[PDB]
């Protein structure tokens, strides 16, 4: 997260840490995720796509920080890993940038609800927030597009959504956002999510009610003029998140 | 920049 501010898990208790194991024994963070239900962490495929066997990943809920435990938090192994048929990722775009993790500790338990941990209810079909509404984003990604490291802590930030019609200009965007996709961007271009960011929550508060809008999926940079961050619509895969939970 | 500093190529093998 460019800009922004520090955060706990309790201000983001679905927030998911997703991190993958080396052939070798060294663990390294991966990408964010939402944990949707009990036992399903929602998140993007190009976060897994070059390596999607589900024993490589380690899943933890009610983390606040990168590289230490946080008091409460739940671990967990990825039962089953669910990669969007109709991704592609030549062009800058990533279509269908969707996953689903199914999560399972060691213990054979999913998600027990608490102060650090509770589910992010999914928005109603096709009904988003009208552009200029501002979002939150969550992440450990980098502080700075030239940074080497991540963050040891949670940040946060705001951005504004962006009409298709603004995104789709050819000195924004021109045609490789599509309307599965939602842009958003903060005025002065100073606040944006960022590499290490991916998969995590774009969060709109939706007739009264907290809603994933959105999963962090793409840009052209960070926090760059006309280049806004791009989000995988959820809105629009309902259908897919559906079949696929009773998997 | 250079792409496999953007969001969208996280844990990829040409990065």
């Amino acid at each position: 997260i460019i800009g922004g501010e520090f955060t706990t898990i309790e201000n983001q208790p679905w927030f998911a840490a997703i991190y993958r194991r080396h052939r070798g024994g060294s663990v390294t963070y991966v990408c964010g995720g939402s944990l949707i239900s009990p036992c399903w962490v929602i998140s993007a495929t190009h976060c897994f796509i070059d390596y999607p066997k589900k024993e490589d990943y380690i899943v933890y809920l009610g983390r606040s920080r990168l590289n230490s435990n946080t008091q409460g938090e739940m671990k967990f192994e990825v039962e089953n890993l669910i990669l969007h048929k109709d991704y592609s990722a030549d062009t800058l775009a990533h279509h269908n940038d969707i996953a689903l993790l199914k999560i399972r500790s060691k213990e054979g338990r999913c998600a027990q609800p608490s102060r650090t941990i509770q589910t992010i209810a999914l928005p109603s079909m096709y009904n988003d927030p009208q552009f200029g509404t501002s979002c939150e984003i969550t992440g450990f990604g980098k502080e700075q597009s030239t940074d080497y490291l991540y963050p040891e802590q949670l940040k946060m930030t705001v951005v504004k959504l962006i009409s298709h019609r603004e995104c789709q200009q050819p000195h924004y965007y021109g045609s490789e956002v599509t309307t599965k996709m939602l842009c958003a961007a903060d005025p002065q271009w100073k606040t944006d999510s960022c590499q290490g960011d991916s998969g995590g929550p774009l969060v709109c508060s939706l007739q009264g009610r907290m809603t994933l809008t959105g999963i962090v999926s793409w840009g052209r940079g960070c926090a760059l003029k006309d280049k806004p961050g791009v989000y995988t619509r959820v809105s629009h895969f309902l259908p897919w998140i559906r079949s696929h939970t009773k998997e | 920049d250079g792409a496999c500093s953007w969001r969208g190529l996280e844990n990829h093998r040409m990065c």
